[PDB]
């Protein structure tokens, strides 16, 4: 087998491959996740609308299990690999423990996988960062982030990919108990947050929501258009 | 052996004899068949004592590792499934094991019966052992979900006593355990001789 | 153990430079030519030797993979030999499985798969040969060229080695579909004469033919008779 | 030895794999291939880049590669890696048929091959597969589908798309011409010929320099067909006549 | 950069890693083995780096089987590993074929083990050249030397180390074939003493071994009495 | 560059990767631990990057067992594997020998993992590089309260009080100034938080630090926000 | 031996099972449920050796639900049946054969209701009605007599009750209560347990 | 025996430019009929049909493995398989599991793709092929089928005579075997068409 | 420059630079002194503390009842080699029911250490050990290097500033052979103290002693127990 150290320490103690993979994440399409009391929202920026793409195939917001969902930035193929591995872990965990997987558990599994690739022989880092949203058994909303490094944190709201720093500053300013209160307000908040980063606006975003004891639901294009028009009304 | 466990409104009772035998010879009359797997759930022994002890101790360490990793105590159902999956690997290799994994969780009081054959089942009343057949009848007549804690203690103690009276390979002292939401408590250990004085 | 990293990788342009260098190695090899007649297919190559001391009969560039398939090369002889060994093994695996002789196209596909394997596998250079594979199956002739890359092409007629472009032009000028195998042999020998750069003789060339009977390499006497005109 | 290692897998300082990109440049040079979805069918059309006179023509096609009863694929890139990938695709589909006794979904097969292609990027110290191939198929769940893949392992679903030489100009022409939901296979074939004439350097589409294939559902069975030289010559003549008629409109 | 691996050639067809490994043995102190009618005698100029080290430390006369003995030059670690390989080879031969291994076969096998390492990049050439010596009534006395390359040849007399050439000049003028072991040990001692350099090397301990008919086919260290007589003769001859 | 392998000594006798990893821990957040006769304290600075990041999830102190807890600095993702081994090792010790595992043994176990990294000729699953963390293990055993520091080099040393992370040098100077053998656990907690307040860039809050103690009587216990607020207001 | 029964209909499939579990001479549990919900519109009824039933069933369950998760649609009943048949047959000659007898029931929008039968040897057969266990011998003839391919679901429930009554009358073992579930286009619909 | 567990019978017969293969429909356990619509004859080509009898699990498994291998072969080659080639592939498949055998006895019946020359053969458990010019049979009722086919078979039968011969033979044979019956399906293969029929039979 | 980075590469001068660097690794370590007499073998170490608060890093380890080691260099590699040695001695007692000979053990250490020096993607064990034990032959002291060569010593020191210790030991070697245990350990302590800086002096905290003898199984005398041995030790101008 190809046994080689792709990742190694450098002078000043930085893992250059991990940093470069985070740079690769930065290039990717924006994603934004906003935790909410009875809802958790995920949004993602369509890199471009080819006008020939089938919208179904290109979706970046995927259900790891019925109770948990994720969105990603970075290399889409690597994202698909980790998504499938997390799905099989979800099913195996359910098999072994006779209970649904918690968001912390699946986040830890994805993080351990990414960290293994950062330290194992002959494997590059997974060039992705993921926003993992789900509802715990109690119904507590959960939002976590993962990085190529393997570190994982919980965020009340966070963004990944291109424009992540700017939109993160924006929702740092704009996050409040008032916006979290209404599910429509959470959706409008994330739509605004994305609207800064995406120049085209309107149909250039993909948005999804999950509610307590509900499956992942992707809003219709006309529905997000209605929300976007609502934002236009709010400005005046 | 005779072991007994049932669920009632104020938790789960677990009872067992203290006799261990090799053929006819009674090797020990003071074995602690109820195994304290951890502070929050506990198990019983029937069949091979070595098999039960070893596999339940392995379950104990796995449960503690799960607690440390997930920062929450394992559910009784999940622990029963860990034990079942563990023993199924060695199916057909001579393991003789009978276990009743008893505890609380978010569900409520939980009682699961696990076997070397592979059965894992939840039930309000279970009894596994040589004298389980005798214990079952008295337990069934007495048992109700609405039962006082003292009444349940009496039912379990007398059930194990009658099973010891009829069955040759069950005897010694009736250890009794009560699971409460905080955790298990070792309520009594009565010798069947003084119980024979009491009941008769 | 052995190295496990691929020695061939894409260059900034998008080219596998090791493969193109192997093609250059093939082009430097001795000429070889193939022509597909209606009733057969002929394989011919120059067998020029360094000196009279060499025994021409000892080794043969034209070799039978099977009763009905044989192939010839231009390039590196050792790589050619390991390839013909593996090709014979592949044909025999096919025969053990299916109990019919391997079709020419399928054998070409399998050896091309091998050649691709050594392109991408770790710590191995590409093969330094291009093979010409001739076969008769289902009452039809076949000629195939397999490159170092692992890509196979079907030719009515073609040339390899030195001056292969000039030879291909000569064949395009001189080829007709209705050629019988004898006339096709004469044409291929003329092509080799185009670039032989010596006095041709039975010893210094090889010819091989495939027909309904099967693959066979012409004897020295037969190629002498053919060379007479 | 580290000294001789090419280190295909490593990231770049900018964050690019760069072997995948270099292979995409290779695919850019290759023969043009397009696919157009239609209401009643889907087509594959491609340039026969090898058009030497002496070359024999004995095959289903040079680059149409039937993979299953219900799907086929066209190729642009390194032909040997393409052969390997198509063999792997057929094995994957037949394994699915063995397990489930149903024909494989088109997207599922595409995902399996793309998982392999990604895996070559992730690890193993091996060169990426220098192939991009178009997939066409029909499945019970979604109907007629057209998919594309890349060396990176990313895949997409396209109503119409092109790969290979001048794929950018091809998609630029396709976007204006394509009518979403209003295309039939005949109009799609005409659009394919127009796009092929635009993309291909040859002033005239010879009808020996193209291989065109169509997938359709007839009587509950997929039929994958390669249009014969007479049919494609008729198409090219009809396109030339239409271009002349537009030339009449010009004056 | 043609000398950084043993899976490489110079443009003039030399494997430089092996030559560098030969420089390694040329650095280390001389060892001489002289064949004779009765048997083989080995001698080593074992330098004492520190006064602290005990006598017999860094032994350079290994015993690879009852009937055969090794003498080594170069890296003593590599020499110890080669001695382990030779011992295993002799043991395996006795196990399979039922008798004491012949010296020629043992030398060939250990030489092939050495040669295996010059080929590949992953492993480096051995940093030891060593001599094998044995006696058997059927085979007679035999002395073989194996270089770091893996070449194995039979020598009536041999030397390995710093003063290989000068030791060979002295060894040539011996009439070895007529001589017996009892005189040959004295000759070995005088040659070791003459080749030793007092200035460059602070001190040495003459380490001697023989195999032959006098020992009845065992490699053994010289008895202290005979070694003392030999050393006295050597210092007398040195003048 | 990849000019040199993972396993190569420098001319000065130091593995380059180990040296770089010991440099890497200096990037990490500061932590302090103190050993007292009444127990040991473990304290860390959370280093909250942004306000929205929920401060609970940062876990730079963890429970290896009831009688051992440890705190970490450096690449915490690397520390996750080491604490996993520590947990399974102490539980294996309980399973086999029916007793608690001493802190020296646990630190010996986790330290054994380090310096087992190799490019090749190692295993199918093996560490390519050294671990990038330094861990402070604290627990009470038959010997008593003990604290051990495990570096990326795999050298484990018992220490009365130690600081690991970015400001470890100044924290160690302050700890040498403050510490005395007769120190009580409350005074040690106060002193540790004082030194953490000195080094921390952000002003100390209940949110931005984490503290835990394990004492002879009780298990490893993490001070809740109320306890932190009480102690900090006391400061 | 536990009893499984299935009766297919025009637009439905009815499935029923005994609710007992037994150790030697004693029924340890009276509410044991032998129906496994592999997806929204398929059920897998499982009887056989102890342990093998639950282990194999849960494996098939995880694989089917993983298929749903990754693809976005559910396996059809026929595909699920062939999948479990494949997994069972693969282990027949292995070191770990599953002695498990299955009855798989499902509905599909395209292909309508389907009931499938598998033996421990892993031979798969679609059936209009089928049963497993020793009670199958008693009850199949009643199904043969009174079944019609156009039976309404109420009539099917009545036929099921007839078969279970025959089991009460003749079958030596005690099977006091039986679960009943029906799969239709809407989904799996639980029905009141037939009881005696 | 193991093969008698599920029963079943298959027969094939050769006529003039025509082939006929027939088999019973019963799927059962040792004495319990489960279904009367088991597929023991699988179409392995445009005009090539394989019929398997033995253990039902091995019947289905071998059919599926053969279709896997054959679909790969046809896609790679680009040509439909020849009957002798299918025979050899089946023999290889069975002999790969020489130990732990598949308990099934194939009967392959079809016309050549190009020549349209009738072909029939049979293979044992471990793949000894047996090509035959008149008829081949496999199953529990093999002796009955053998005697009946020996008597009724005539050389150069037309399609109608082949149908009548094989139909009478299968009916009369399976009626005298306990574990086989419950109907018969027969496939007559001709160059221009395949016609399948179900026969009236004693359900006993 | 080119030759140093890998162990397999032989330099043009006939040397492997990597093993020399590994030897520099042991030179950069807390000093130890190994010493023996006719009836006893002692090991002494300057346990070195990183800080006033820190403990001094167990220099002396137990291999078996009759063998023990003093480590210098990378303690992780030292512990790995110690595990190997302990397993070898355990296997010897299990199989043959005898203490493993000390010379045989150091031979096994030599082979194990030698295997990395000759292969790719592997490094020398960056440790030098001083091995002390009592066998049937008598007291033995052995030194091992990162290079697999090992030596048999009357007395020896390794680590930082150990040349002065070797100087004192070479001067006083004659006295050591016929010596009581207290006088021998005191000699070794003086030799060790030579390496220590002039500002610092030996203390109960920073000294560890390891002793094995005919009747004494290998024993490590700690900070409290060194006080009898360092009760003398007059002065060090």
């Amino acid at each position: 087998s190809y046994d080689r150290a792709i990742t190694v320490f450098s002078p000043d103690g930085h893992l250059f491959q991990v940093e470069y993979a985070q740079e690769a994440v930065k290039k990717g399409s924006t994603a934004v996740g906003v935790r909410g009391r009875d809802i958790v929202v995920l949004g993602v920026e369509k890199k471009s609308v080819a006008k020939l793409q089938d919208e179904r195939t290109v979706r970046k917001i995927c259900a790891l299990d019925d109770n948990v969902c994720m969105a990603f930035a970075g290399l889409t193929a690597d994202a698909r690999i980790v998504i499938n591995r997390a799905r099989v872990e979800c099913q195996s965990h359910r098999l072994t423990v006779e209970d649904p997987v918690t968001v912390e558990y699946i986040t830890r599994y994805i993080a351990s996988l990414k960290q293994r690739y950062t330290q194992s022989n002959g494997r590059r880092p997974f060039g992705i960062s993921a926003l993992i949203v789900g509802f715990d058994f109690d119904g507590t909303p959960r939002l976590y982030q993962t990085d190529p490094s393997g570190t994982y944190h919980a965020w009340k709201a966070n963004a990944i990919g291109r424009g992540a720093k700017s939109v993160r500053e924006f929702l740092e300013k704009n996050y409040t108990d008032e916006a979290i209160e209404t599910d429509d307000l959470t959706i409008k908040l994330v739509i605004k947050a994305l609207l800064e980063v995406v120049q085209s606006g309107g149909k250039n975003i993909e948005l999804a929501v999950m509610r307590r004891d509900q499956s992942l639901k992707i809003l219709n294009p006309e529905e997000i258009e209605k929300y976007v028009a609502e934002i236009e009304k709010e400005k005046e | 052996t005779t072991t007994l466990a049932f669920k009632f409104r104020h938790g789960v009772i677990v009872a067992a004899d203290s006799r261990a035998t090799a053929g006819a010879y009674i090797a020990s009359q003071t074995v602690k068949k109820v195994i304290e797997i951890n502070p929050y759930l506990l198990g019983t022994m029937a069949g091979g004592a070595a098999d039960c002890s070893f596999w339940e101790r392995l379950l104990a360490r796995q449960c503690r590792i799960y607690e440390l990793r997930n920062k929450e105590r394992i559910s009784v159902a999940a622990a029963s499934k860990l034990l079942a999956n563990m023993v199924y690997q060695y199916k057909g290799m001579g393991l003789s094991m009978g276990t009743m994994i008893c505890g609380w969780d978010k569900r409520g009081p939980g009682l699961y019966y696990v076997d070397s054959e592979g059965n894992r089942i939840s039930g309000a009343t279970f009894s596994v052992g040589s004298g389980s057949v005798y214990a079952y009848g008295v337990m069934d007549r007495g048992y109700s979900y609405d039962l006082e804690v003292e009444q349940a203690y009496d039912l379990a103690r007398r059930a194990i006593y009658q099973a010891t009276y009829r069955d040759a390979y069950s005897g010694g002292a009736v250890n009794l355990y009560h699971v409460r939401e905080d955790g298990w408590i070792r309520v009594s250990s009565d010798n069947v001789a003084d119980l024979h004085e009491k009941y008769s | 153990r052995g190295y496990s990293f691929s020695l061939t990788t894409f260059s900034p342009s998008g080219k596998l430079v090791q493969i193109e260098y192997a093609l250059a190695a093939v082009a430097g090899g001795a000429p070889s030519v193939g022509i597909k007649a209606a009733n057969g297919v002929v394989l011919a190559t120059e067998k020029k030797q360094k000196s009279i001391l060499y025994d021409e009969r000892s080794v043969h560039k034209v070799e039978p993979i099977t009763k009905h398939i044989g192939l010839v090369y231009s390039g590196m002889g050792p790589d050619y030999r390991v390839l013909v060994h593996r090709a014979r093994k592949l044909a025999q695996q096919y025969y053990l499985v299916y109990q019919e002789p391997i079709p020419t196209a399928q054998l070409v596909q399998r050896v091309a798969s091998v050649m691709q394997e050594y392109t991408q596998s770790g710590g191995v250079r590409p093969f330094g040969v291009s093979l010409l594979i001739c076969g008769w199956n289902e009452g039809r002739p076949y000629l195939f060229q397999s490159d170092p890359s692992g890509a196979y092409f079907a030719w009515k007629a073609t040339a390899m080695g030195k001056n292969y472009v000039n030879g291909k032009t000569f064949l395009e000028k001189r080829y007709n579909e209705d050629l019988e195998l004898e006339d096709a042999i004469h044409t291929a020998i003329l092509t080799l004469k185009e670039s032989f750069e010596g006095q041709m003789t039975e010893d210094n060339i090889e010819v091989g033919i495939c027909n309904e009977a099967g693959f066979r390499r012409l004897t020295p006497t037969e190629v002498k008779d053919y060379l007479a005109a | 030895s580290r000294r001789y290692d090419s280190r295909t897998t490593i990231f770049s300082p900018e964050g690019r794999l760069y072997q995948v990109e270099y292979a995409m440049e290779a695919i850019g040079h290759a023969g043009t291939c397009l696919g157009i979805l239609a209401n009643d069918g889907v087509l594959l059309a491609a340039e026969r880049r090898n058009i030497h006179k002496l070359l024999d023509e004995v095959f289903f096609s040079e680059k149409i590669y039937k993979l299953n009863e219900d799907m086929a694929c066209s190729v642009a890139g390194i032909t040997s890696d393409a052969n390997v990938l198509t063999n792997e695709l057929r094995l994957i589909a037949q394994r699915y048929l063995l397990q489930y006794q149903e024909p494989i979904p088109c997207e599922q097969l595409v995902t399996a091959l793309c998982d392999i292609k990604q895996a070559y990027t992730q690890f193993g110290g091996k060169r990426p597969f220098g192939v991009s191939l178009l997939y066409i198929g029909w499945d019970k769940h979604y109907g007629f589908q057209l998919y594309q893949s890349d060396p990176s392992g990313n895949y997409g679903g396209w109503k119409a798309t092109c790969i290979g030489n001048n794929s950018a100009a091809a998609v630029s022409m396709l976007k204006q011409d394509y009518k979403e939901g209003e295309m039939t296979l005949k109009s799609a074939l005409a659009l394919a010929i127009k796009v092929l004439n635009k993309t291909m350097d040859v002033s005239k589409l010879s009808a020996e320099k193209v291989e065109i294939a169509t997938l359709t559902r007839e009587n509950g069975k997929t039929v994958i067909r390669v249009l014969k030289q007479k049919e494609v010559e008729q198409l090219i003549k009809k396109h030339e006549e239409e271009e002349a008629k537009a030339e009449r409109e010009k004056k | 950069g043609y000398d950084l691996s043993a899976s490489t050639f110079s443009p003039d067809g030399r494997v430089f890693q092996v030559e560098y490994a030969m420089k390694a043995v040329e650095n280390s102190s001389t060892a001489i083995g002289i064949r004779c009618k009765d048997g083989v005698v080995f001698g080593v100029e074992k330098l004492v780096l520190s006064k602290l080290y005990e006598e017999g430390s860094n032994k350079r006369l290994f015993n690879v089987d009852r009937h055969v003995g090794m003498a080594v030059a170069g890296l003593l670690a590599d020499a110890r590993s080669l001695a382990d390989i030779a011992r295993e080879e002799a043991s395996n031969f006795r196990s399979n074929f039922g008798y004491n291994i012949p010296l020629k076969h043992l030398a060939d096998r250990v030489a092939m083990y050495v040669h295996a390492y010059t080929l590949y990049s992953a492993v480096r050439p051995f940093g030891c050249s060593f001599m094998l010596g044995s006696y058997s009534v059927n085979d007679g006395a035999q002395l073989y030397m194996i270089d770091p390359s893996g070449v194995s040849y039979g020598y009536w007399g041999c030397a390995i180390g710093k003063a290989r050439q000068a030791a060979k000049t002295e060894i040539e003028k011996l009439q070895m074939k007529e001589m017996t072991c009892r005189d040959i040990v004295k000759e070995v001692a005088k040659i070791i003493y003459i080749v030793h350099d007092e200035v460059k090397d602070k001190a040495f301990e003459l380490e001697l071994s023989w195999v032959g008919e006098l020992t009845n086919g065992r490699h053994e260290i010289v008895p202290k009495d005979i070694r003392e007589e030999a050393e006295k003769y050597a210092k007398e001859s040195l003048k | 560059e990849y000019d040199r392998g993972v396993n190569t000594f420098s001319p000065e006798g130091r593995l380059f990767q180990v040296e770089y990893a010991i440099e890497a821990i200096k990037l990490g957040s500061t932590a302090i631990g103190i050993q007292t006769s009444e127990g040991v304290c473990l304290a860390v600075e959370k280093r909250i990057t942004s306000p929205l990041m929920e401060p609970s999830s940062i876990e730079k102190i963890v429970e290896i067992d009831a009688h051992i807890g440890c705190a970490m600095s450096g690449l915490i993702a690397d520390a996750k594997t080491l604490i996993d081994k520590a947990r399974v090792e102490t539980q294996n010790h309980w399973f086999t020998y029916n007793e608690t595992m001493t802190v020296e043994s646990v630190t010996q176990a986790v330290s054994n993992l380090a310096l087992q990294f190799g490019e090749e000729d190692a295993d199918p699953g093996a560490m390519s590089r050294p671990f990038g963390v330094a861990l402070l293990f604290g627990g009470v055993d038959e010997k008593g309260p003990q604290l051990f520091h495990m570096d990326p080099s795999g050298t484990f040393v018992q220490c009365d009080a130690r600081a690991i992370g970015s400001a470890s040098e100044g924290a160690q100077s302050s700890l040498q100034e403050v510490y005395h053998k007769s120190m009580t656990l409350k005074e040690a907690i106060k002193s540790s938080l004082i030194i953490l307040k000195q080094v921390m860039e952000e002003k100390l809050n209940a949110t931005n630090i984490e503290l835990a103690t394990v004492q002879p009587g009780q298990n490893f216990h993490m001070f809740t926000k109320e306890e932190l607020e009480e102690v900090i207001k006391d400061i | 031996m536990e009893y499984l029964i299935g009766i297919q209909g025009p637009d439905y499939v009815l499935v029923a099972s005994d609710r007992v579990a037994a150790s030697n001479i004693v029924q340890m549990k009276d509410d044991h449920d032998k129906m496994f919900k592999m997806s929204e519109k398929i059920l897998l009824l499982c009887v056989g050796e102890a342990g093998d039933t639950v282990q194999f069933a849960e494996y098939i369950q995880k694989n089917v639900q993983l298929y749903k998760m990754r693809n976005g649609y559910e396996l059809s009943p026929t595909a699920a049946a062939n999948f479990t048949r494949r997994n069972l047959a693969d282990c027949l000659r292995s070191r770990t054969p599953y002695h498990v007898n299955l009855l798989l029931a499902g509905y599909d929008e395209h292909e309508g209701p389907a009931l499938y039968y598998m033996d421990y040897l892993a031979a798969l057969a679609k059936a209009p009605f089928a049963a497993h266990g020793y009670g199958a011998f008693l009850t199949l003839s009643i199904l043969d007599r009174y079944y019609t391919p156009t039976i309404s679901r109420e009539r099917a429930v009545e036929l099921l009750r007839k078969c279970l009554e025959e089991l009460q009358k003749r079958f030596i073992l005690n099977l006091p209560t039986f679960s009943v579930r029906i799969i239709d286009k809407n989904g799996i619909h639980d029905l009141d347990n037939i009881s005696f | 025996s193991i093969m008698s567990y599920n029963g079943g019978a298959v027969m094939a017969m050769k006529g003039k430019n025509c082939v006929a293969i027939a088999a019973d429909r019963r799927f059962g356990i040792q004495a319990q009929m489960v279904t009367t619509d088991f597929q023991k004859i699988f179409p392995m080509g445009d005009r090539l049909y394989i019929g398997l009898a033995g253990l039902a699990t091995d019947v289905q498994t071998v059919a599926q493995r053969l279709k896997f291998r054959l679909n790969l072969y046809e896609l790679k080659e680009g040509r439909q398989i020849k009957p002798y080639t299918l025979m050899s592939m089946v023999a290889n498949l069975l002999y790969e599991k020489r130990f732990g055998p598949y308990y099934t006895e194939p009967v392959i019946a079809g016309l050549d793709p190009k020549t349209f020359k009738p072909f029939i053969c049979s293979l044992d458990l471990i793949g000894c092929p047996m090509v035959t010019d008149d008829f081949v049979v496999s199953g529990t009722c093999a002796e009955q089928m053998y005697g009946m086919c020996e008597s009724l078979w005539e050389p150069n039968m037309d399609p109608d005579h082949l149908f009548e011969t094989i139909s009478q033979a299968m009916l009369n044979a399976v009626d005298r075997d306990a574990v086989s019956g419950m109907g018969v399906i027969v496939h007559i293969i001709e160059k221009d068409k395949i016609t399948t029929r179900t026969l009236k039979a004693r359900m006993d | 420059n080119q030759y140093d980075n890998d162990v397999t590469v032989w330099s043009p001068q006939g040397r492997i630079h990597q093993i020399e660097y590994a030897m520099e690794a042991v030179k950069q370590g807390s000093a130890t002194v190994g010493l023996k007499s006719k009836t006893h073998a002692v090991l002494v170490a300057l346990k070195r503390a990183q800080s006033e608060l820190a403990a001094h890093q167990k220099k002396i380890l137990h291999v078996d009842n009759h063998i023990g080691i003093s480590i210098a260099g990378l303690t992780a590699d030292a512990r790995l080699l110690c595990n190997f040695m302990r397993q070898e001695c355990l296997d010897s007692r299990f199989v043959f029911d005898r203490p493993l000979p000390v010379s045989r053990l150091v031979s096994l250490i030599g082979s194990k250490t030698q295997i990395p020096t000759q292969r790719y993607g592997r490094r020398p064990y960056g440790v030098g050990l001083l091995i002390a034990g009592y066998d049937d032959m008598g007291p033995h002291i052995f030194q091992t290097c990162p290079s697999a060569n090992y030596f048999d010593c009357r007395a020896m020191s390794i680590g930082a500033r150990s040349q002065s210790a070797r100087t004192y030991l070479e001067r006083h070697m004659s006295e050591f052979m016929e010596c009581n245990l207290n006088e021998l350990v005191k000699h070794g302590l003086r030799a060790l103290r030579e390496t220590l800086p002039a500002e610092q002096d030996l203390t109960t905290k920073n000294v560890s002693i390891g002793i094995v003898g005919k009747d004494l199984e290998f024993t490590i005398y700690d900070d409290d127990d060194v006080s009898p041995f360092l009760e003398g030790l007059e002065e060090r101008p």
